[PDB]
């Protein structure tokens, strides 16, 4: 235990796994014997790793007593999975960082669009207020050659303002279009900051998932997945309970050209494609 | 030394998609450090130009970076709210510090390299460790948006410039503002303290007479949109001299390495080299077709660097 | 009152029509241009 332990803190020294308001419960699942008393996030994900690797052979004792067939669980199913939980974790966070920015950017977008909705009413206003002098100039100057030409001025800010209204209600049903865009960027960029605290537990969960729970049948897949959701609750450590595996570890895209190469439309054929991937 | 940048450039670096905001040299390695607005930080050789590597770990537009004293790390501020803590081994990010509510826009590590200012929109600066990252204790005081902050060369003083048009001079055993200076015309937007290597050379300079101690004090500086230069003394807090002849607002100062010149940048679009203790270096020296942002000068290499709000970052050689 | 309005129509008939003569000698000028191609 205390070799897992140090191998994954030594691994793990580069990940964030940086929470300066986590909570230590009250019954801590010890697992390493020498672990600090207030441990950290860190330690407490260390930990946790220490833990998935025990687990894995008590699942396989359990097969073994039940007369079922067994593979051995050796250190490098622990660097495995060590590898697989640091790959994971960098790329849902650089993927989860580059999704806000080209939030951010499309929010400030439809921003400065809307300034600009108010810009062309002022400037609407202006026009109209121009036009109306304009024909008044001309009804009094024509009551009384030139004339022509301030009338044909006349008809030339017509046009304009015809064209500027154009502009206006075009610009109207673009912005009106992107309002349940913006409303969904909005929300989405809201709970950023929630989706950057359940990354770390998130991708231990699928590292342990890929790197352990290849062998066995769906049941003691999702026995294994429940034992270790169970642990990360048990050391306050946030994990999505929402989102599926298979879903979190591959896109729609990867899911569809699966289905076009004769892949299973079954969840555990997707977490083997999955494996085959990762 | 007499390093003095020359009107022709080697390298117009260029790779950034949005303007750059600041750009910093490495204290030991042949390595410039450019911030942009685009969430990047961009690695560049300035012996020779070229593009480096680049580090996206950022949400929204970079505001400042610095190094540290071994130049092993790497704190950057962004409009994200957070600052970041580059490990410049790997170039990974090891540490990403929140709180600081609202758009931060200075971030700085005193010379003791174990924590870091930072100042922001929200009229505080803050003070973080590096080793774990809670911010310890937290400065108050300014009434408006702090600009930029910069620290002392043994980690100890700092100084906050802000829209407020004050320049406060704060302790680090204390937290009080023993310097409070409020004299700008208009907004205050870029500080940088003196080195040791100029102090001897702002006693002819001014005149101003040593105290007891004999120690002429630290010293300050303050940029301001109002196109006027200031050079301030943190022990007294009295006006030595004031630089007139920016045409635009000025956005970074610094002192030359061999405490002699005075050169800055400014939205003028130029480079201007001024000289305090006598008055004869006035050198105006176009930089970029837009605005000019920020600028550095080596420690000991003849380079400065610059950039500005046409996406480029220039390198110039010092003669 | 609507007869200041149809000689207004009037003049943008010679606007337009003042539009298509200089279409006209533009077009005629870049013929001449293109007669050795």
């Amino acid at each position: 235990t205390e070799a897992l332990y140090q191998v994954g803190k030594e691994f793990t020294s580069k990940m964030d796994l940086e929470k300066p308001n986590y909570i230590v419960p009250d019954y801590m699942p010890v697992v390493y014997d020498k672990l600090p008393q207030p441990p950290s996030h860190r330690e407490a994900i260390v930990n946790s790793c220490v833990f998935v690797h025990q687990t894995l052979h008590q699942a396989n004792a359990r097969l073994a007593k039940r007369g079922g067939r067994t593979m051995a669980i050796t250190p490098r199913h622990y660097l495995d999975f060590i590898n697989h939980y640091a790959n994971l974790f960098h790329e849902k966070r650089s993927e989860l960082e580059e999704q806000q920015m080209h939030l951010n950017v499309g929010l400030r977008k439809i921003k400065e669009t809307v300034d600009q909705v108010e810009e062309l009413r002022r400037d609407l206003r202006i026009k109209s207020q121009e036009l109306e002098v304009k024909n008044a100039a001309a009804n009094d100057k024509l009551k009384k050659e030139e004339y022509a030409v301030l009338i044909s001025e006349a008809q030339a800010i017509k046009a304009d303002l015809a064209a500027v209204e154009a502009k206006v209600n075009r610009s109207t049903a673009l912005l009106k279009s992107l309002s349940a865009e913006r409303e969904r960027w909005e929300k989405t960029s809201e709970t950023f900051k929630n989706q950057m605290s359940t990354i770390a537990g998130d991708c231990l969960l699928s590292a342990a998932f890929i790197a352990y729970a290849g062998y066995f049948d769906q049941q003691m897949r999702q026995n294994l997945f429940t034992t270790w959701s169970h642990h990360l609750q048990q050391a306050n450590i946030q994990f999505r309970t929402d989102i599926a595996r298979t879903e979190y570890l591959s896109n729609a895209d990867e899911r569809l050209r699966w289905q076009a190469s004769s892949l299973p439309a079954d969840d555990l054929c997707t977490e083997n494609a999955i494996m085959l991937k990762r | 030394k007499e390093w003095i940048p020359r009107p022709p450039e080697k390298y117009a670096l260029s790779g950034h998609r949005s303007p750059v905001t600041r750009v910093i040299f490495h204290p030991v390695f042949s390595v410039m450090v450019s911030a942009s607005e685009d969430a990047t930080i961009k690695v560049w050789d300035y012996e020779t130009g070229d593009f480096e590597r680049t580090l996206k770990g950022h949400t929204d537009s970079v505001q400042d970076i610095s190094f540290d004293h071994s130049g092993k790390l790497l704190a950057s501020c962004s409009a994200d709210m957070t600052i970041k803590l580059w490990d410049f081994q790997g170039f990974e990010c090891i540490r990403t510090m929140h709180g600081h509510d609202h758009n931060v826009s200075s971030v700085a590590i005193m010379p003791n390299g174990d924590h870091i200012v930072s100042a922001s929109r929200d009229k505080t600066i803050k003070m973080w460790e590096v080793q774990t990252g809670y911010c310890v204790k937290t400065f108050t005081g300014h009434r408006e948006w702090v600009r930029m902050v910069r620290p002392n060369q043994d980690g100890t003083l700092i100084a906050s410039c802000s829209n407020d048009q004050t320049v406060r001079v704060w302790v680090v055993a204390t937290k009080e503002c023993k310097a409070e200076l409020r004299e700008h015309e208009h907004v205050v937007e870029c500080i940088s303290w003196a080195p040791e290597s100029s102090y001897s050379s702002i006693s002819e300079a001014t005149g101003s007479e040593t105290k007891k101690s004999g120690k002429p004090g630290p010293f300050l500086l303050s940029g301001s949109r109002d196109k006027t230069i200031k050079m301030w003394d943190v022990s007294t807090g009295m006006c030595l001299m004031t630089l007139v002849g920016h045409d635009n607002w000025v956005r970074g100062v610094l002192f030359h390495s061999g405490g002699k010149f005075i050169l800055s940048c400014a939205d003028d679009k130029t480079l201007r080299v001024w000289d305090y203790k006598n008055k004869r270096c006035m050198k105006t020296l176009n930089a970029h077709e837009h605005f000019v942002t920020s600028l550095d000068f080596h420690k000991t290499a003849p380079y400065v660097v610059t950039g500005s709000v046409d996406q480029t970052v220039k390198v110039w050689e010092c003669r």
